[PDB]
């Protein structure tokens, strides 16, 4: 079994300021994906294969892989980015989502 | 071309059974796998279970949090996915989504609307 | 479900000339189509596979070209042993289609 | 294991180990609906597996280069393998290598 | 060479179950896939399905699900088909051919049904 | 045997089976002055061959294409394999790979 | 173990015409190297591996790999091509040269 | 640069023994193969033998018709190749050449001048 | 043989400034060169390999660049502990031929 | 940590054979090469050669062929160098060092020889 944890939980943000969210994971994680959910809407895919942005995703976002720790780096904060972001695994059958990080403003 | 819709919810008495259904229209349904995902205010999102094609004898796989009390079935003619439940303890409250991906392998990019289940 | 449509249900020609037919596909099907011939009251025989290549036994002067949407079969120096019906099949998204039919006649 | 020596089976789906197929340079191109699921269990795999370079052949025939960016270091390979036109299996490989090449544009 | 012999004509009463057989030879049976197709008089061809005499995989088309039931017999390299619609709307001929991934390579004399 | 599945050794020199190394598109460029001679008997072979793609990796990562000329058919393979930067053997692999790529310009 | 035989013994030629020389190979010779020797001089190399023209050569010549039979096609004849021409092995240890073809003018 | 020079030939009576020489200057002779090639007015070019590097215990390899009666040895210090002959019959008439390749194997590109041996 | 020539047998500089040296090669050495540092008395350590990579322990102040003939390095800021001799080698042809010697003094 | 010890200073009479020792540790001995270099006081470095302990291969530079001789001892991961040409021209220091084929990684202390 694999247990994963997102380090920030209620991290705040300011316009234009860079935002960083780190998802820890165990081994065997091939390519961690990132989804985003807003208030009262269906979840959408935003990062797949840890590097590739999805369809419609603005070029602001970009992923990284520092060893076993994966990271999402919001280049500049915009009004259209206040939502919950959650990490997802895809290798093992016991799939497990992260804990979610709720990004607010200042 | 692709659009999912799920229903079958409603108030459930503690310990009862409810059979949520998901209907798909606009693609070859007996070509792709599907899974279910919960949504609760506290525990966020958690994976329920996924199902595989008819080729592998309708192979299933269920999450550890609920090994029993759940059963995914998939008829191929009517093109539906059934999620049978049993003994709903007072923890499974919130929305349920039915999601699938085109490139077989968890990258879910076709979600539905949501079915509300309250104990 | 992909639909493959033709035109010119009847198309006569002359002996020893250059005749070419067309076959348009609705959804993009890359380059995986095949052209077949069938003389009246007999079983079909495979003419061209992969839209460019020719089977063994199939003579020359039977060429194919196209990619994606408009697939074309070009026959040069039409001889007597060509009066038949010609078909085209797609192979990208099961289920498979066979076109309608192109009769090749004389005038 | 490093990503360049991972076998793809019915457990590790091809998109689950080699990433999703797409147009990007890093992303792969080969594969159709059946192959990305069955993997090496695909029924006509050996016939398309007769083109997989061996350990020595890959270095001996392909052109190799090293490209370095602030992102890291990459090995770039440019290969070219000819297909025999005399063997009777010639009309067995072109069809297989046409149904699967550049097939990601056909997926719904 | 490669030949796929098929049975002769068959005149049957409505509803009465049919059986159309084709025996293969001259090639490794469990190395290639056998498919079927129908041809109504005047109309064009339309796919039915294929069967591979390995794992017994069989993927029909949407229209003819339940209407046709393919089988395999590796003992004599023979594949046959059972049809159960027989509504004077499928009064046609059938062709049992081969193929790698669907591209039909060879053919056979076929059969002919009549309601 | 086909050209894509030949193993080089001290009997079949790399230049004897994979072609003379040069600047042309078809010809390769790896090997410096000894890998083309010892072959898989090169005393530092495994550390280079760990970058050799497996059967399912070559057809799972490369941008395969098919080119048709009057000369015949050709399978074109472009690829990119990333080398990690945390394992110590990193400072064992950049040295070897640089001292063998494009080394045909150094022969007398 | 291996026997090689060039087909034309003494083939005549005319300016601007096409010349074809054929070397057979009853073996599994991977690449057939291909040399040329003129009168009273040292031999020189003209085809590297069955296709490649050598260093310092007109682009007139071109090799082929028509099965186990190998051939050289000379596009147009010229005064600079009256010499002997040999085929050479190098896959197996017992190396063997051909028999030579003498191209004369008409 | 590369420039091979060979000498030592001359008139030899049948049954005698000669010793050709092959001196090279301009490259590291201790890191390349080398072979001999004979020529006759009638039988054309034939392969005599080759020699390999010091790594393989100075391995040798001779032709079939001349399997015996010939011996190739190589001293690396003085940078020469020695081809000793014994009991030369009437078939060994003509010019002998040295030949070595840069890309080890097959294609011989750096030839020499020629040494004349007559029975 | 290959000769690697390095001029400026004596170079001084200030503290924390940008200083660079130059080392030219006669024949093409591709990119297979490496620099080294030796303080007076003690044995030399290893600074840069493959002309664009640092070993473990070398501070990031050191960097290198160049390909083919004009291989060079650059020290970002001259510190007290960088008073030593610096060499550049040629790991391609076999006669390895280490190259002359340069110093970086103060002023 | 990877370290490479070497013997101390030696003062020898002309013509006498000189043996220099270089012991390794904390490293798979058969996974690298032990090479040697010379440094006359004032002059620059120059190559001598390496020895691979596994195959015993030895490649010397042109100048010192027949002058120095290397050897290997897999028993204690120690390599020795024998100088048999010293007359008056080699009052210098020698450095036993390591490294893959080509470049040199971490070095050793070395030792000085004066006649």
């Amino acid at each position: 079994d694999i247990q994963m944890t997102q380090s920030p939980s209620i991290m705040s943000a300011s316009p234009g300021e860079k935002v960083t969210m780190t998802c820890s994971a165990s081994s065997s994680v091939s390519y961690m994906h990132w989804y985003q959910q807003k208030s009262s809407t269906s979840p959408k895919l935003w990062i797949y294969d840890t590097s590739e942005l999805a369809s419609g995703v603005p070029g602001r976002f970009s992923g990284s892989r520092s060893g076993n720790s994966y990271s999402l780096t919001i280049s500049s904060m915009e009004a259209e980015d206040v939502a919950t972001y959650y990490c997802f695994q895809g290798s093992g059958y016991p799939l497990t989502f992260g804990g979610g990080t709720k990004l607010e403003l200042k | 071309e692709v659009q999912l819709v799920e229903s079958g919810g409603g108030l459930v008495q503690p310990g009862g059974s409810v059979k949520l259904s998901c209907l798909a229209s606009g693609f070859t349904f007996s070509d792709y796998y599907m899974s279910w995902v919960r949504q609760s205010p506290e525990k966020g999102l958690e994976w329920v279970a996924e199902i595989r094609l008819e080729s592998d004898n309708y192979a299933t796989h269920y999450a550890e949090s609920v090994k029993g009390k759940f059963t995914i079935s998939r008829d191929d003619s009517k093109s539906r996915l059934y999620l049978k439940m049993n003994s709903l303890r007072g923890e499974d409250t919130g929305i349920y989504y039915c999601a699938f991906d085109v490139y077989y392998g968890g990258a879910m990019d076709y979600w539905g609307q949501g079915t509300t289940v309250t104990v | 479900d992909i639909v493959m449509t033709q035109s010119q249900k009847f198309m006569s020609t002359s002996v020893g000339d250059r005749v070419s037919v067309t076959c348009k596909a609705s959804q993009n099907v890359l380059n995986n189509v095949a052209w077949y011939q069938q003389k009246p009251g007999q079983s079909p025989k495979a003419l061209i596979y992969s839209a460019s290549y020719r089977y063994s036994g199939v003579p020359d002067r039977f060429t194919g070209s196209g990619s994606g949407t408009d697939f074309t079969l070009t026959i040069s120096n039409v001889q007597s042993e060509d009066l038949a019906e010609y078909f085209c099949q797609q192979y990208n998204s099961y289920p498979l289609t066979f076109g309608d039919g192109t009769k090749l006649e004389l005038k | 294991k490093p990503r360049q020596k991972r076998t793809a089976t019915k457990a590790y789906n091809v998109t689950q180990a080699f990433g999703r197929r797409g147009p990007e340079q890093t992303q792969g191109n080969f594969g159709d609906q059946e192959l990305i699921r069955q993997g090496t269990d695909y029924k006509h795999w050996p016939q398309i597996a007769q083109f997989a370079p061996s350990a020595s052949a890959f270095f001996g025939m392909s052109r190799i280069g090293m490209e370095v960016t602030p992102s890291g270091t990459w090995l770039t390979y440019t290969g070219a393998i000819k297909l025999d036109d005399k063997d009777p299996n010639f009309k067995d490989q072109v069809i297989l290598l046409n149904k699967h090449i550049d097939a990601y544009k056909t997926f719904p | 060479q490669v030949q796929l012999q098929q049975s002769g004509p068959e005149l049957v009463k409505p509803g009465t179950l049919v059986k159309i057989s084709c025996k293969a030879s001259g090639y490794t049976f469990t190395s290639y896939d056998i498919n079927w197709v129908k041809q109504r008089p005047g109309q064009g061809l339309e796919w039915i399905g294929w069967i591979y005499p390995g794992d017994g995989s069989t993927k029909y088309n949407e229209k003819f699900k339940g209407k046709a039931t393919l089988t395999a017999d590796t003992s004599s390299s023979t594949a046959y088909m059972q049809l159960n619609s027989l509504t004077s709307e499928n009064s046609a001929v059938y062709f049992c051919a081969r193929g790698l991934v669907g591209a039909m390579d060879y053919w056979g004399q076929g059969t002919s049904v009549t309601v």
